[PDB]
């Protein structure tokens, strides 16, 4: 009964797990593509200032 | 007098701006000398800007010119002396001999601008040179006449790694050697000068076999930057005049790299990408270009490189990554897990590998090495979280044969006897591919895993086999 | 002998004539010369100095015309005439340019006397419009056993050779080049491709290499390289893949087959960047020159395959782009992903783990697809990309108790992987691939075990030379497999497994 029980709950849990971590991949995904775009412009903003002079 | 004087018109930072008299305007890479109670600070001419102003970059210390302060005209690039007698010399960027063993006494002079070899004069080669340094030897050997490598971080190890290679390359090499630092400090300088005045390499009352020009990162930004040049050209003499072999060495080549980027910016170009100059291509291609294998004779460049904050997609260490034939990159993880070289096994690659050039052996026993370690690392992910408890007989088997593999790669340096104090140890290239053989057929894998740790060849991983037994 | 070939030259320079237009150097620095004269110049126009450098001018300015100097600094000096060459740049064409290594301005570099041409040809003149271009319909078979049935390659259309820096990217790119020769020997003059390299960037050293390379395989009378090495000036980079893109239009237009594989466009992009910004042009994003899109895609597009009404050329083209640490994000890669028709993906894991040629069979696409693949080729191996990607799903399940199902296709997956292996710098004709990658499809080499996948390889290869060469010819005439063909190769396979 336990042998059961607990393959059965490893199956529940990872199964939980995998949720968590996708929704752990959205959030970091967000915030990879904020940070992309804000490299982007920052650096851009360099060459603008040395340009500018 | 010559009647080319030119007066300063503007010191502004290294940048000093000369303003010759009538035609006479000394061309592009020419070098001016300005009399000063220093002695001759020298600047090498780089734009005309029109109207008779010429616009150059200083090789010493810009404090205290005065506007308007006389300035003579060498009449040609910055003109070293080269000769054999400038065997154990130590000579600064303008070629002075800063050792104070008086006047270098040189037959000839040659300019620091020599335009690469051409198309035509470029000869195939393939010889393999005999590294004696165990990761080295099997997973990505160099070879002669070609330009090796040694990329590497920040302090992962990088001075002991130069140290061995100078105590074995440079002994074994036949030809001179010259030694070349650019930008490095003036503690690993005292370091370097003393060390091979003590292995005999420099014998200053014997022969030299091998000149010395250090530069040294007290050293003004221009200067710097044309550092490197004054050392390709006493290497190129040795190539091509005296028709030796020559084994120059340049440390640490980033250094060149990022001198560019200086002087770049105070020329006023506008600056590319991660800050680098925009001539980051071309100026890398000339000194890379010019050191080269010829008809004439051997130059086989060793080139240090630092990696800056251990990112290897930066663009200085990218730039040179194309050019150097025998990569090893030196990586802080492999360092921190305690082997030492610290070169990353699965991140070293040579063009001289291939499986004729090496010979079958050779080739099917390293091939089985990148294949096991790289397996090894894809599984590490799997064994960190889940654990080892649904990893394979064939996994289990895998990992066990990939962590002895791992440690069998450090290996206890000569140099790395004041750093570690276990005796250095040597193997022989035909040793090192026999040693490896036999771990990866699993003729060793009775041995307890720590008697592969900081061993020689496989007869000395019997031998701590036998420690660790008492 | 040479005397007389040097009398015939002193013979061979006459007095010239009076010379239109002439300039002042105003300021040269940084190699952009900057020239105060020219009065009548036209634009990109070759210009020569007193020194003996050569330039183009490319930037008219509206009161000084600034050439960009094709040689070191030192070579003009401020104040000297520059002469007006007269002539946009432009490169000789020809077929005899067959077998030369020739620099950007085109002048001989191999060192095999005078280039023999038949035209020069501007070095910047525009695409195949609309019409004059007819889909492609013609394999063009690298004789890489996964380049050739997994992305297959067809003249006239540009796919890219993308992947990680030092991956032996050129290798890829190369072992085509060899392959080609199997075709070239013959006399069939609607087969030859005739491969033109382009090495752009690259240190001498290595082209030496190259050079020497296609000579041991015997392969340097259908190849023309044009060099443009890493010591050579910005300008002559810069121009290099244009130039070359001229060499190729001869073979185009002349209706012959070409490819022209633009080793690496990665860096031709920092050799505009260096021109761009050292002539003070507006900078753009990443610090590349503004229009940088427009540069590559320029470039790109003169590949082509003409219609039937112009002749039915082709221009094959394969750009090589270095992606600096595999991100494909970066400003220099995406552009050129997006200009290009494919991809392949050269992984640096897969090279680690011993897949050599390591095209990462999932991020490789090829979006002409069909059209190529010969048609034998096409009907033996429609299952193995199909088999493919299921092993690439089911491959992280190897970590147990796994059902017989996902058993099977772990089995059938790492057999076919091992099985697409090439060994490097040997290309292998199409007729051998056909009956390869059939045994892996049918399922015959699954009970084989992978160590004895290799030696399986060449065995079969032997075997069905000695059993049935005349299956073997059957195969590559024939070129459409028949199933009667089918029959008597799944008798093969069948007796070739047993033993």
């Amino acid at each position: 009964q336990g042998y059961a029980a607990e393959i059965s709950a490893r199956r529940n849990a990872m199964d939980n797990a995998s949720k968590n971590a996708g929704d752990m991949i959205n959030r970091y995904s967000i915030l990879y593509n904020r940070t992309r775009q804000a490299v982007i412009t920052n650096e851009l903003v360099d060459i603008i200032t040395g340009a500018s002079s | 007098s010559t009647p080319i004087t030119g007066k300063v018109t503007a010191v502004i930072g290294a940048i000093v701006d000369v303003h010759f008299e009538q035609s006479e305007l000394p061309a592009i890479l020419n070098a001016l000398e300005i009399k000063t109670p220093q002695g001759k600070l020298v600047l090498e001419v780089a734009q005309h800007l029109g109207e008779n102003t010429v616009r150059t970059i200083a090789m010493d210390g810009t404090e205290g010119l005065v506007r308007g302060e006389k300035v003579l005209d060498t009449g040609g690039p910055i003109s070293v002396p080269v000769g054999r007698e400038t065997l154990g010399r130590i000579i600064n960027v303008i070629g002075e001999p800063i050792d104070e063993r008086g006047p270098i006494k040189s037959k000839l002079r040659k300019p620091i601008h020599a335009d690469p070899p051409s198309f035509a004069e470029q000869s195939t080669s393939a010889e393999i040179l005999e590294t004696g340094i165990k990761v080295v030897d099997l997973l990505a050997p160099y070879a002669r006449g070609g330009k090796i490598g040694l990329f590497g971080g920040a302090g992962v190890g990088k001075t002991v790694f130069i140290q061995e290679l100078i105590n074995n390359i440079a002994k074994a090499h036949g030809g001179f050697s010259v030694f070349t630092g650019v930008g490095e400090r003036t503690r690993e300088g005292n370091d370097l000068y003393r060390e091979m005045k003590e292995t005999g390499v420099i014998n200053l009352e014997g022969e030299s076999k091998v000149a010395l020009v250090f530069g040294q990162m007290n050293e003004p930004p221009g200067a710097r930057a044309r550092v490197a040049l004054t050392g390709l050209t006493i290497a190129e003499y040795f190539r091509d005049e005296e028709g030796q072999d020559v084994l120059l060495f340049i440390d640490n080549i980033f250094r060149f790299t990022q001198a560019g980027s200086e002087v770049s910016a105070l020329l006023g170009r506008i600056p590319s990408a991660v800050g680098y100059q925009p001539t980051l291509a071309t100026d890398m291609g000339l000194l890379q270009e010019r050191i080269t294998t010829t008809k004439k004779g051997s130059v086989t460049s060793v080139q240090a490189v630092y990696v800056p904050a251990d990112d290897l997609t930066d663009p200085a260490p990218a730039t040179t990554f194309a050019h150097l034939d025998a990569t090893t990159v030196l990586s802080r993880g492999i360092s921190e897990l305690g082997i030492y070289p610290a070169v990353d096994p699965l991140d070293s690659k040579s063009r001289l590998l291939d499986a004729a050039v090496v010979g079958q052996e050779h080739y099917d026993v390293a091939s089985k090495v990148q294949e096991t370690l790289q397996t090894y690392k894809s599984l590490q992910d799997i064994i960190a979280i889940l654990g080892m408890d649904e990893l394979s007989e064939q996994d289990k088997l895998t990992v066990e044969r990939a962590r002895k593999i791992q440690r069998f790669l450090s290996q206890p340096f000569a140099v790395a006897e004041v750093f570690t104090g276990i005796p250095g140890k040597l193997v022989r290239l035909k040793d090192t591919v026999a040693s490896f053989k036999a771990v990866l057929e699993g003729k060793y894998d009775n041995i307890p895993e720590h008697a592969f740790y900081m061993v020689g060849g496989i007869e000395d991983v019997v031998a701590k086999a036998e420690k660790l037994a008492a | 002998e040479v005397s007389s070939i040097l009398e015939e030259r002193i013979k061979g320079v006459s007095d010239e004539a009076n010379l239109n237009e002439t300039g002042r150097v105003l300021a040269v620095g940084d190699g952009i010369a900057r020239v105060f004269g020219l009065n009548n110049i036209q634009a990109e126009e070759l210009v020569e100095f007193s020194s003996g450098v050569k330039g183009m001018a490319l930037n008219l300015e509206p009161g000084q015309v600034g050439i960009v100097l094709f040689g070191s600094d030192r070579l003009v000096k401020e104040g000297e005439l520059v002469k007006r060459t007269g002539n946009i740049v432009d490169v000789p064409v020809g077929p005899g340019l067959l077998g030369r290594v020739v620099d950007a301005l085109g002048n001989p570099i191999d060192g095999k006397g005078p280039i023999d041409a038949a035209g020069r040809s501007r070095a910047q003149v525009k695409a195949p419009g609309i019409l004059p271009r007819r889909s492609v319909h013609e394999p063009v078979q690298t004789g890489l056993k996964a380049v050739d049935a997994l992305v297959p390659i067809g003249r006239g259309q540009r796919e890219l050779i993308i992947g990680d820096r030092q991956t032996g990217k050129t290798a890829v790119a190369l072992d085509t080049i060899l392959n080609q020769k199997r075709w070239n020997n013959g006399s069939d003059e609607s087969k030859k491709l005739y491969c033109v390299y382009v090495a752009v960037g690259q240190k001498r050293s290595t082209v030496a290499q190259l050079v020497q390379t296609l000579e041991q395989h015997d392969a340097m009378k259908y190849s023309i390289i044009v060099a443009a090495t890493a010591s050579e000036a910005a300008p002559l980079q810069y121009l290099a893949p244009f130039t070359a893109a001229s060499i190729g239009e001869w073979f185009r237009d002349n209706g012959k087959h070409a490819l022209i594989v633009y080793d690496d466009l990665s860096k031709q992009a920092v050799a505009y960047r260096q021109l761009s910004l050292l002539l003070r042009r507006p900078p753009g994003r990443e610090a590349y020159p503004g229009d940088v899109f427009y540069l590559h895609s320029r470039l790109l597009e003169r590949a082509a395959k003409l219609s039937e009404k112009e002749g039915s050329g082709s221009l094959t083209a394969l750009p090589v782009i270095e992606t600096q640490g595999g991100d494909v994000s970066a400003y220099i890669p995406t552009n050129v992903i997006s200009i290009t028709d494919g991809q392949i993906f050269l992984e640096a894991e897969l090279f680690y783990k011993g897949i050599r040629p390591a095209i990462n069979v999932g991020l490789s696409v090829s979006r002409v697809g069909s059209a190529a693949q010969v048609k034998a080729l096409k009907q033996v191996a429609g299952s193995l990309k199909l088999f493919l990607a299921q092993y690439r799903e089911v491959a992280a399940f190897a970590q147990s108790d796994l059902d017989a199902s996902t058993k099977q296709t772990l089995v059938r997956g790492e057999r076919l992987t091992q099985l697409l292996k090439q060994n490097q710098y040997s290309p292998l004709a199409t007729e051998e691939q056909v009956p390869l990658i059939y045994a892996g499809v049918n399922g015959h080499l699954d009970g084989i075990e992978l160590s004895r996948i290799g030696e399986f390889e060449s065995s079969f290869l032997s075997y069905l030379k000695s059993n049935h060469n005349e299956l073997l010819t059957e195969i590559r005439e024939k070129g459409e497999l028949s199933k009667e063909l089918l029959a008597s190769l799944k008798s093969a396979t069948e007796s070739f497994v047993a033993t």
